[PDB]
Order: C-alpha cells, then structure tokens, then sequence
C-alpha cells in the first residue's frame, strides 16, 4: 500500500525527507505502517 | 457537446451536456479536502473529496 520514489539497499524505501534535503527512510521496525495507503480512490501508480 | 471513440473520430457516438447547476450540500461536513492552492474545481485530487 505505501508508494515512495527513491528505494536503496541500506534502508529499502524512503517516506520522506527534511528541509535542508536528504532522503528520510523507514525504520525496519515500525515502518511502514501496515494501515497508511491511498487517501485518493484513482491513481493507482506505475511505471514511475 | 459532442465526443466519439479513437477508432472513429469522424462521427460521433457518445454526447453530454454542460448545466449551471448550482450545487450546494446542506449535509456534508466534507471531510478530506485534498491539497489545493487557491484555484478552481480541478485537479485529479480534489475530485475525490
């Protein structure tokens, strides 16, 4: 259900980033979250 | 107003229609508003609503 641009062997996908830009990944822990999907019925993406 | 399908486009098969319709809802609390900056009734989020 969680769809982020950039993925990198050292911690799989990003689920942000800060201000002064650096990609802010998921901890292995607790992210992703299994209930945070898409909030817009469309836009099933892919491709990109 | 007038459309038709990418095989034939030369004559028209499906039609609609264009209304002032002023629509108001007396009931809805509208929650989930996506992000829109000031502008009109379109984006691909904000026909979710």
């Amino acid at each position: 259900p969680f769809i982020g641009t950039n993925i990198n062997k050292d911690n799989g996908i990003q689920i942000g980033t800060d201000t002064t830009n650096q990609p802010i990944y998921a901890d292995k822990t607790y992210q992703p979250e299994p209930q945070v999907g898409q909030t817009q019925w469309n836009s099933e993406v892919g491709a990109a | 107003q007038f459309f038709a399908l990418p095989s034939t486009p030369n004559e028209p098969k499906a039609v609609l229609y264009a209304e002032n319709v002023s629509i108001e809802a007396p009931d809805t609390h509208l929650v989930y508003k996506p992000d829109v900056a000031q502008g009109t009734i379109s984006s691909a989020d904000l026909l979710t609503q």
